[PDB]
Parts: C-alpha cells; structure tokens; sequence
RNA sequence: ACGAGACUCUGGCAUGCUAACUAGUUACGCGACCCCGGUCGGCGUAACUUCUUAGAGGGACAAGUGGCGUUCAGCCACCCGAGAUUGAGCAAUAACAGGUCUGUGAUGCCCUUAGAUGUCCGGGGCUGCACGCGCGCUACACUGACUGGCUCAGCGUGUGCCUACCCUACGCCGGCAGGCGCGGGUAACCCGUUGAACCCCAUUCGUGAUGGGGAUCGGGGAUUGCAAUUAUUC
C-alpha cells in the first residue's frame, strides 16, 4: 500500500527480456522491442488496469490478460490504424509485431528487396539511406 | 506525330507552364496582385505602374 | 546631438536685423511671426529657426551679437 | 434625473482598453469577469493597484464596465492598469468640484506615471538583413 | 462587370496598361 | 558521475522516520524528501496531501513547479 | 434613393478634392447631402531584391502602393447628382456611382 | 490589343508647354542627333545650352559607352546647379534613360 | 444573483463535469478508448472519462461565445505541433471528435442551431449552467 | 492601504540598507515600494535610471536568461513569490532583509581589469549588477540537471549570501574577485 | 554650391475638429437568465464619435530653469509634458577593369544555323557521396517534457486578358490526413470578433540518456499531379 508490499518483483521477463520493474505500468512496456509508449498506454486501457500505482503491487495472474491483447491485439477492442503491419505481402495477417519477431519482421523485408536486387535494398546492404536523404553532407561519423 | 507531340506538356502548374508578359522568361514571375511581371522588369517600370518606396 | 544648421542660423540672423520690433524673449510670440516673415514650406525647419532667434534675442539684452 | 456617464481608454501597447462609468456601487468589471478573477493571477495586485491605494469610496458610486480587445496578456493588464485609474480620475472632473481629482491624481503620479500616462513604445519595423530589428544575421568572413 | 475585377487589381490594371 | 539507486515506495522504519522526523524539519517538499530520504520523487508529491487528509501540516502556497508545507502550529 | 458615391483615389490632393468639391457645391443645391465616409489603407507591398543577378550584397525595395476608398451617403434621384459630377473632371479619383 | 469598344478612344496631340524642360522630349534631341551621326562633343553642348536657353536650374547628362576605343568612355556634361537627394528628387528633377543603337555598341542617354 | 463568469473559470469546468457524472445519460459514441484527440497530440488524453471533461468544457465554450461551429471547436484546442527537428507551427483539434460532442450535447438538450450555422448553448442550458457555478462558488467563503 | 505597502504578506519597513556604501543604490522603502517585482519598465532609457529600480525586480529581470527562458517575467515574478515563501520557513526572517543581505554580502568590493592586469575597486552600482547576477547563476548552476527546484536553490543563495556563510557559489566569487584583484594591485 | 540636415512616409496624440448600418459605443424598448437587483458578440432603433477608421491643422524648438564651457557653439541633469536621440527610405564629386550578355524584341563583334549549340517530345540528371567548409533549424531537459484546462494578438492575403489553379465558414460520412453539399466574399461587409503561440492554471514523470532526444527505417492510409520509385507533402 504505503510501504514497499510483499511479492515485490524486481525484475521480470515479460516477452524474454530484463525489465526494471519501478516504471509506472503504461511506461515499463517501453523496455520490449515493438512496444514504447503509444501501444502500451492502449493494451493496459483495455483491461480494467488503474496505472497510478506502480508495478511493485500488480499480480503475476495480471499478465495473463496482458499478453493475449499483446499478442492478439485485433480481437480485443484494438484498432487497424492502430497496427504496424497493415495489408502485409507475406501472410496477409494484421497484428502489432513483439520483440521476437520484430527482428524478424524487418530482415524478411531486407530478402524482399536482397533477392531481387532492388535499389531501394542495394542500398541498406551497403550502409545508405533509402528514403529519400541527400549523403552529400551526412554520414561523418557514420560511415568510417 | 509531330503536331500532338508540339505541345504535349500539361500546361497548367509549373514555371514553365506560366511565362512572364514583357521578357517570356520562366523564373522570378510575381504572382502576388497578377503583376505576372520578371522581377528585373517590375523593379524599371513599376514607377508608372504606382508602386514607390514611400518608405 | 542638436547643432543648429546654416538654413536655421543664418534664416534667424536675417530676421533679427531685420525684425527686432516683432520678436521678443518668449517662443510661442516669435513662433508665430515666422508664418508671416518668412514663406517655409516645413512646419520643423520654422522651429528650428524661431527657437535660436529667441536664443539670440536673449543675447541683445546681454550684450551684442556677432551677425 | 440628471446622468454622470464617462467613457475612457486605457494604452499599454496594442491593447486598446475602454471603460464606461456612470452612477452605481462598488464593482470594477473586465469583459464581465470582474478585477478578482482576471487571469494571469500572478500579477493580481496589478488592477488592485487602481483600488487599494485609493479604497472602495473612491468607487462608491463608480460603476466601471471595462471593454477589452487588441494587445496580448500583460499588455492588457496594464492597459486597464491605467483605464479604470483614468476612468476614476475623468469622473472627478465634471461631476464634484476640481480640487477632489487634483488630490487623488498626486496618488497615482508619486506611485507610477504608467497608471495616467500611456507608453509610446511600439514594436520596431523588422529590417532586412537579419531576424529582428536592430540585429543582423552571421556573416561568414574567411 | 461580370468577371469583376477586384480593387486591389484595379490599380495595378490602371497601372500596367499605362506603364 | 555519481549515480544514486531510489526507491519506489516506503520501508517500514523510513515512515517512522518520515512521519517522527519530517515534521520536525521545516520545508516540508518533495525535492526536500527525495535528496534526504532518497525516493522517487514523484511519490514525495503525494504523501503531503494524504498528511494534510491525516491532519499534521500546513498547505502554504501549492504550485505545479513546487508545493511549499510547515511543521505543526504553536497554539 | 441613397445614391452612394464611390471615390478610390491613389492621390490625396484628388480625394479630397472629389469628395468636398461634390459636397461644397451641393450645398448651394440644398439637397440633404451628408460627408464622405472613410475606408482604411491597402499597401500593396511588393518587396523586391534591387539586383537582377544574385551577386552584391541584399539591399531590398519595399515598394508601397497605398490605395484608399470614400463613398458620400444621399437622398437624391441620379440626375441631379449627374449634373454637377461630369463637369469639371480630374485623372486621379475613380467615381462609380451607385443608384441603390 | 486591350480589349477595348470603338467610339470611346480618341487620340490627340499638341506641343509641351515649353517643351525644353521635359527630360525624354529631350532625350529624343539627344537620340537622333547622336542616330543622324554628329559626334558626342557638339550634339551635347548644344543641347545643355538648349536648358539655359530654356533657364534650367542646371543638367546631369552621362552619354556612356564605346567613345573612342574598344575601353568604355562617359563623359558628364555638369553646369548651373542639381539637387539629388530627399523627396524633392521626385517632383524637380526628370529621368531619362535611353538606348542609341550604333554600328559599334549602345550609348546610355541620361537627360536630367 | 451571478451568471457563471463572476466563478474561478478553471474549476468551472469540474461543476460541469459534476453534472456529467451525474449524468450517465449521453450517448457517448464507440471510439473514445485508444483515440488521438488532434494531430499534434502524441499521446491519448490522461483522463479515463476526458469526453466528460471536455463536454464540461465545450459548453462553457459556447455561453463565453455563442455560434460556435465545428470548424471552431477544431481551432479552440489546438497547441505546437511539436515536428521534432523541424520548427513547431499551430494544429487544429480534429474534425470528427469535437463535432462528437456537438452531436452529443443535442440529446442532452443543452445545445441548438439559428441562421448562419453552428450550435449555441440554449436557453434551457443558461439555466443548466448558472447553477452548478453557485454550488462552486459558495465553498470560497 | 496607504499606512504602508505590503510586498503581498511581506514587511516593508523592518528594512534596512545596512551597507551605507550601497546606502542610495538599494530602492525598497514607501517610494519605489511596489506589491511584485513587476512594472512597466523604463529603467533602459538613461544611464542612472537603472539604481532607482527595486531590487525584487532587478532580481526578477537578472533570472530571466539563457535563450529558452528570456521573455517569462511572469514565469520568474512567480519564482520570487516561490523563493520569498521559503525564507521567512526556514531562516525564520524578512526575505526583503535577507535579499539586501544577499547583495551587500555578495558584491565584490574591487576587481582587475587590463590598463598582467591591474586591480581597481569596483563602482556600488557595479556591485548592485554584479550581485543580482553572480547568485542567479548560483541558483542556476545548483539548479541545472537537479532535484532542487528554482527557489530552494534561490533561497539557498539568498540565505547563504546573508549569512556570510561560504555555503554559495556567489560568495566563494565575492571571495576570489577580491583575491584575483588582491595579488596584481 | 551639392551630399548631410531640411524633405516625404511612418511610430507615438488630440474626451477639440471632420465624418460614417462594411467601425462601433452608450441609452432605452424587448427577450435569455438571475434573487429588490445583475450577467448575454441576441433583436430594433433614439442620440453621440470616447474606443475604431483617415481627413485637417495643431504640438517639441534644446523652449522653461540649475550648472558646465573664452560664457560663443553646444553638452549635461531636471522641470512640466502622449512623445525631449522611434525608425526607415531618398542619397555628392570621383571611380572600380566588382557582378548579370542565363531577365529583357538592351546589344556590338564572334561561335552555331538540318551532322542544330535553334526547337519540339519522352527518359534521366539537377538530390548523386570515402570527404573539407559555410548559413540555419531542433536539441542536450526538473525554468522541462507530457495531459487536460484557461485566455489576448498585429501585419496581411483571397475568384486572375493569356488563366484553368481562390479564400473558406457552416452541415453530413471517418480515429487520422482527408472525401462529399448548400452559401458568402472582387472583401472595414465573407472566412474572422483572426478564441495565434509562449508563459499563465492544474495534473502527472524523477537525476537514469528517462516520459530527455526525434534521426534512421517498415507496413498501411489520402491528397496534389498527366504521372512521385531516387519515400512530394500530411
């Protein structure tokens, strides 16, 4: 309540990494790899989840909700604009891409290009920016 | 062939679609009142037109 | 940073030769004067002049003056 | 019976504040929300200084609906500063004898000239050559 | 007129057809 | 340089050693607290309130920068 | 029958001249002829760089084309304003003539 | 060219009103006397004279281009008395500025 | 006797939002969880019930000044669009979220339409209003 | 009330200019005696206009720097409110006092300049300018990357510099100035 | 004598003038609502021109005074005063081998003139990138960032000979940028009473590169366009 409570978890592994557990609930999401502030104020808002008190008192049977609407965002109440992979080439499936796969995700839209031999991929193999960036006067430090 | 293929630029946005009434050159046109003036030109002949430094 | 120019000193040593009847000590009396002995065509070059004529009309009653 | 109505303005900068006086109580209003209430609250004593230094039967009888536009926040506060103080001092010229407004002008001139007098200062016409007025841009010499 | 040209365009109009 | 390790919430000594002691301080605020008591400071900001519900201190002047309280009266 | 006299002048000398000279002899007429209403100024400012190349320094016109417009409030049919206004016609003042 | 009816334009014509003062009535004494062919140190002094033959206040004419030589050549033709600065530019003095075409380059008039 | 101008007008909001509370009986549309309140904002509103904050807020917008369209609903909460390198200019709110609030408080007879366009507060809602400012405006004495 | 102009809550008189040095070149008293730093201005017209200023609003105008933070009197007017609630809590004195203790005990009484440079003493109203400065920066340089806000740091150089305690950056300046002024004289 | 100043234009003002349903303001009449009396940019006019607009003169000249200084020019500190150094244009003689022949149907003389260096039409380039300079924006936070809330601006522009492309209220569909109707406005009339930002107000974050910082990049979503990949812009 006022003092520091029992079951005080220090560090979890929510979605396999160390995450500092004194963040406020919305914010101590930023850690995982996919997930900052925006997705995190959203999948905490959907559950009946007060945010004011911190993680030194929230249940270990409280990340059960949590992961399922992490995990499958679309059938709990979450949006499509609201989603980072929209109308995909690959599957055709919408959802909002987690730590493990975000590594993932991107690489297979690098083989994508890589493949074909695209401009736009010859470019991230050599180490240029592809969206449009004038290299005449950036890359100082960047590029050896 | 030739006559379809002598005005095939879509004429209507650019500064090379709009020219200048004295000099026909594309660039410095002010389009601020339709003066449509080359700013060397407007800077002469904006005596008699009734613009002048007051200030 | 107010020095009196050759159109303003001179113009007032014209009229005070000229005219020590109309002028006096006080400005507003002298100010007013200058609409008839004298046809200027800028309402701040005719106070310049009337402010140092009664500058000098302060120096006849002194002693004399040097124009 | 005979009327005592006095409308004067009030000059910081842009700010362009008139009040309208007649016979009343003791009430100063700005744009309905009386001089309690007018926001920024940090300067509160600013529109106090028209009335604390003077009290409530200065504005006994004063009633003094103050109609604002033009100017910014403190530009207007220091406009009605000066309006409702000069809408005080207007009033006490024509309706009791000279020497009840003379007494209470001394009040506000040994306090600060700002209440009666407007400033002249206006914004300086930005030049070109730089980003303001009286400044240039860098130039690269070398 | 049916175009209706502006005042602000007027002058300067007035001003180009004589310069 | 020197990085500093807080906390989110009380230990049990450290409110009898904020509750005792505190009010024996004078500047009662939540930049007061979390440089002496070492806590996140965000947390000083609301356990001032809940002394004021309690009925200990004296809310002076609150701002959104800094909230100002004192020790008890002498009456 | 508010006839509503409009004078856009790009000269004052001309404006004041229109505007008076329209009142000061329609008051030997005796019609109830009221003063030339005010409109505010349209500096038409067109800021230009002095040099036609882009060498030098930036030394900048700022040329000003100030432009003002009167209009005189009426009760008058057309024609006894039409015989004092075509006599006596000067180049600077546009006079548009309003019957309604 | 403009777009106009036919009734309303009627152009007429008479002499300036002592038509000496007026700078580009004559910068066109000054064109077709230099176009006609006499060289630049009579066709000036003539018409410089013309102004105090006229009673002008004075003159600024620079006639600057290819005066002997392939190096550019102005000469300045001063007398009597010229005012350049303040308002008064505007409603005592006159520009002209002018373009006579020769075999060998172009001559700039300025009649002031 | 007051009007509600002669109250603090920042706790003013929070007696309109004593009367929403009050309430339940708006007919809030079917977005309100996870949205952007305008394009400048980078987060969603702090509030769990901002929809009742700003419904306490549109109507005090509407009494200060009458004829408060949508378009102006859009200009009246707008802040610096902060574009992180770039300079910050002005946004407006957004078009749909506050029009949802002025589609809303027309069941709630408190707003109404004239000639010229836009809603202003009725009649009956100068009513509703003046009286939750007296149940405000007692406990500073 | 005309019986005596309160600063707010705070004593106009129990104020005194102890240094007869700066005896002229403090205004604080029945004259220049306002409720905020805040006025119209005009003290940037002439030279000794700037002497006749209160010091609460010299103070106001001298923390109101870096770029981000000049323009926001009404950001800084607030922190002197902030600041002077302090003082009176924990010194348990007149903050207006303990401001002219934070002066008289902060400007430096003479300073070096190049004619190896030499040493001169310093003008009262250099020391009024100094002063203002030296402490604002003082509850800059504590208040900067910080847990402290603005008017603790402002109070712990305002308390500080009316002690005579060596406890500011101010003081420890006051301290090297007449030091680096002490050796090339 | 020219340049400087004077000059013209502006900044500040005059409860004196001059005027006005495109600027208002007060009054009453009436309604919204208040507990005898107010608040409302909602209706109409009855007066006036304070605010607002721009006409006209007027006003400040180192004039009053205390010193300064050969007591000459003038400077200074006051004094009462909207203003006691508000600004900007305009700009002398004499020139420079300063810059543009790619602004000109300003142009000499040359180089091209069907193998074009003319011209027209596609596609690219103009952005390319180990790098070294310059001008700037946004930052390194606790005076901040964030989320609600509160509240005031001033320059201004806007339906085009060629010419098509305007300003946008208000109402509907949608979280978004945006898509669709009825009107105004050639404009002190319509957008607009420009509800500008900052700070102000209150929440929240806590000395850690964090909620500082917003670069780089992926997938969508529309607009502009005849078309944008070498992401237009959002």
């Amino acid at each position: 309540s006022l003092v520091i409570p029992e079951k005080f978890q220090h560090i979890l592994r929510v979605l396999n990494t160390n995450i500092d557990g004194r963040r406020k609930i919305a914010f101590a999401i930023t850690a995982i790899k996919g997930v900052g502030r925006r997705y995190a104020h959203v999948v905490l808002r959907k559950a009946d989840i007060d945010l004011t008190k911190r993680a030194g008192e929230l249940t270990e049977d409280e990340v059960e909700r949590v992961i399922t609407i992490m995990q499958n965002p679309r059938q709990y109440k979450i949006p499509d604009w609201f989603l980072n992979r929209q109308k995909d080439v690959k599957d055709g499936k919408y959802s909002q891409v987690l730590a493990n796969g975000l590594d993932n995700k991107l690489r297979e839209d690098l083989e994508r290009l890589k493949k074909i031999r695209a401009h736009r991929g010859l470019r991230h193999f050599w180490g240029l920016r592809v969206r449009g960036q004038h290299t005449k006067t950036t890359g100082r430090r960047g590029r050896t | 062939g030739h006559q379809q293929l002598y005005w095939s630029h879509p004429r209507k946005f650019g500064q090379g679609s709009r020219s200048c009434r004295v000099c026909s050159n594309r660039h410095g046109l002010i389009r601020k009142y339709g003066l449509n003036m080359c700013r060397q030109c407007f800077r002469q002949y904006a005596k008699d037109i009734g613009f002048i430094k007051l200030d | 940073g107010r020095v009196r120019t050759k159109t303003v000193k001179k113009a007032a040593r014209v009229i005070i030769e000229k005219y020590y009847t109309r002028l006096g000590n006080d400005f507003h009396t002298n100010k007013r004067v200058c609409e008839e002995i004298a046809i200027i065509p800028s309402k701040k070059l005719r106070n310049k002049i009337a402010g140092y004529v009664t500058h000098l009309m302060k120096r006849i009653q002194r002693g004399p003056v040097r124009g | 019976g005979p009327l005592q109505s006095v409308q004067v303005f009030g000059r910081k900068k842009t700010a362009t504040a008139v009040a309208h006086c007649k016979r009343g109580n003791g009430l100063i209003k700005v744009n309905g929300r009386p001089l309690e209430m007018i926001e920024p609250r940090t300067l509160q004593y600013k529109l106090l200084e028209p009335v604390l230094l003077l009290g409530k039967e200065r504005f006994a009888g004063v009633d003094i609906r103050v109609r604002v536009k033009g100017g910014g926040h403190v530009a207007q506060i220091y406009a009605i500063r000066q309006s409702i103080s000069k809408a005080l001092v207007a009033y006490y010229q024509k309706y009791v004898d000279e020497a009840s407004k003379k007494e209470i002008k001394d009040i506000l001139i040994q306090y600060d000239r700002t209440l009666l007098v407007a400033d002249p200062r206006r914004c300086e016409s930005k030049k070109f050559g730089g980003p303001g007025a009286r400044a240039r841009y860098q130039k690269s010499y070398r | 007129m049916a175009v209706q040209i502006s005042k602000k365009r007027k002058f300067v109009a007035d001003g180009i057809f004589k310069a | 340089r020197d990085k500093l390790n807080n906390l989110v919430l009380f230990d049990k000594a450290t409110y009898d050693k904020l509750c005792k002691e505190v009010p024996n301080y004078k500047l009662i605020t939540p930049a007061v607290v979390s440089e002496r008591l070492k806590i996140r400071g965000s947390l000083a900001r609301a356990a001032l309130q809940e002394l004021l519900s309690k009925g200990l201190i004296k809310l002076v002047s609150k701002h959104r920068a800094q909230v100002i309280y004192t020790r008890n009266t002498k009456g | 029958h508010r006839i509503r006299i409009t004078l856009t002048s790009r000269n004052v000398k001309s404006l004041e001249k229109v505007c008076a000279d329209l009142i000061r002899g329609a008051k030997e007429k005796n019609l109830k002829v009221k003063g030339p209403v005010r409109m505010p100024t349209k500096t038409l400012r067109i800021t230009t760089r002095k040099t036609p190349c882009g060498e030098g320094s930036k030394t900048w016109d700022r040329f000003q084309m100030r432009i003002h417009k009167r209009l005189i409030d009426l009760h008058s049919p057309s024609e006894i304003v039409k015989q004092i206004t075509s006599i006596s016609i000067e180049p600077g003042v546009e006079v548009e003539v309003t019957i309604a | 060219r403009f777009g106009f009816p036919e009734g309303s334009v009627e152009l007429y014509a008479e002499k300036v009103a002592t038509r000496g003062l007026c700078a580009i009535a004559q910068a066109e004494s000054l064109r077709y006397k230099l176009l006609g062919g006499l060289a630049v140190r009579r066709a000036c002094y003539g018409v410089l004279r013309f102004i105090m033959e006229s009673g002008a206040k004075g003159c600024e004419v620079v006639v600057s281009g290819k005066l002997r030589g392939q190096r550019a050549k102005s000469m300045k033709f001063v007398d009597g008395l010229m005012i350049h600065s303040g308002d008064p530019v505007n409603y005592y003095v006159d520009t002209a500025v002018r373009h006579v075409l020769l075999r060998q380059g172009v001559l700039g008039i300025k009649v002031k | 006797g007051v009007t509600v101008k002669d109250v603090n007008q920042q706790e003013f909001v929070r007696a309109l939002a004593a009367f929403l509370k009050k309430s339940g009986k708006l007919k809030v549309p079917e977005w309100v969880d996870t949205v952007k309140l305008a394009k400048h904002k980078e987060l969603a509103p702090y509030d769990e019930n901002w929809f009742y904050t700003r419904a306490a807020s549109t109507a005090r917008h509407l009494y200060l000044r009458g004829g408060a369209g949508v378009g102006s609903m859009t200009k009246i909460y707008g802040g610096r669009q902060r574009n992180g390198v770039m300079p910050s200019h002005f946004s407006r709110g957004s078009k749909s979220v506050a029009r949802r609030v002025l589609q809303a408080l027309e069941g709630l007879k408190m707003v109404e339409k004239d000639q010229d366009w836009g809603r202003k507060l009725t009649p009956q809602g100068q009513r509703d209003l003046d009286r939750i400012a007296g149940q405000v405006a007692a406990a500073k004495k | 009330t005309p019986d005596i102009k309160l600063f707010g809550k705070w004593s106009t008189d129990d104020v005194q200019i102890n240094d007869i040095s700066l005896q002229d070149y403090i205004a604080v008293k029945e004259k220049y005696a306002k409720y905020l730093p805040h006025s119209a201005g005009r003290y940037a017209a002439k030279r000794f206009r700037k002497a006749q200023c209160p010091i609460v609003e010299r103070l106001t105008n001298s923390m109101m720097m870096h770029g981000r933070n000049n323009g926001k009197k009404l950001m800084t007017v607030r922190i002197v409110k902030h600041a002077f609630e302090i003082i009176h809590l924990l010194t348990g004195e007149n903050p207006l006092q303990v401001l002219v203790n934070a002066i008289i005990n902060s400007g430096p009484r003479e300073d070096s300049t190049r004619i190896r440079r030499q040493a001169v003493d310093v003008s009262p109203l250099r020391r009024v300018n100094q002063a203002i400065w030296l402490l604002c920066t003082g509850a800059r340089e504590a208040a900067f990357r910080n847990i402290k806000t603005i008017a603790e740091c402002l109070a712990d150089e305002l308390i500080n510099a009316a002690k005579g305690s060596s406890n500011s950056y101010a003081i420890k300046k006051k301290d090297e100035l007449e030091r680096v002024a002490k050796s090339n004289r």
